[PDB]
């Protein structure tokens, strides 16, 4: 298993950055397991947002957050990290980070098997 | 290797349905890099109901 806790959550201001955290307390080795962002706004279903694969080697982005969001990993610290750099409106939600059973990248819902607790993030000019 | 995997489920899915229970699954998955409990855990978060879609839970789950 993994057990996942998010932080670094709060408030942004449009265009601003904010990084959130993920700790992983993985059975086996971290690189063992691809990682995903993922984020529900307010009445809305769970949507992907970044992934990266166990290794770290490779990461993908959904269309919308293409080139503003970062996403790596620290293996040797069981973390992973979300960089969230010109942020909009859009961007609004709670942040969830998933853990897939296999080192492999998947950008769904239904790849992902163990869950964290959730963060919100909200962007707002004050 | 999950490619073999697949064919093992076939090799125990006795009248070619598609399906298997999750128990013969996890005995399965048991001759064969997951935990037993992460094993446990996939299955039930890919279905609540005992009867497995073998080949869709690999491509979800572990493709």
């Amino acid at each position: 298993q993994v057990q996942l806790q998010e932080s670094g959550g709060g408030t942004v201001q449009p265009g601003g950055s904010l990084k959130l955290s993920c700790s992983a307390a993985p059975e086996r080795a971290f690189s063992n397991y691809a990682m995903g962002w993922f984020r529900q706004a307010p009445g809305q279903e769970r949507e992907f947002v970044a992934g990266i694969t166990g290794s770290g080697r490779s990461q993908y982005y959904a269309d919308s957050v293409k080139g503003r969001f970062t996403i790596s990993r620290d293996n040797a610290m069981n973390a992973v990290y979300l960089q969230m750099n010109s942020v909009k409106a859009e961007d609004t939600a709670v942040y969830y980070c998933a853990a897939r059973v296999v080192p492999v990248f998947s950008d769904s819902t239904k790849g992902y098997v163990y869950w964290g607790q959730g963060t919100q993030v909200t962007v707002s000019s004050h | 290797n999950v490619e073999e995997l697949i064919k093992m489920f076939a090799h125990f899915d006795n009248n070619s349905t598609g399906y298997l229970t999750k128990s013969q699954m996890k005995n399965i998955l048991t001759t064969w890099a997951l935990t037993d409990q992460e094993a446990i855990d996939a299955l039930n978060a890919f279905s609540s109901e005992d009867n497995i879609d073998y080949k869709l839970f690999c491509e979800d789950i572990l493709q």
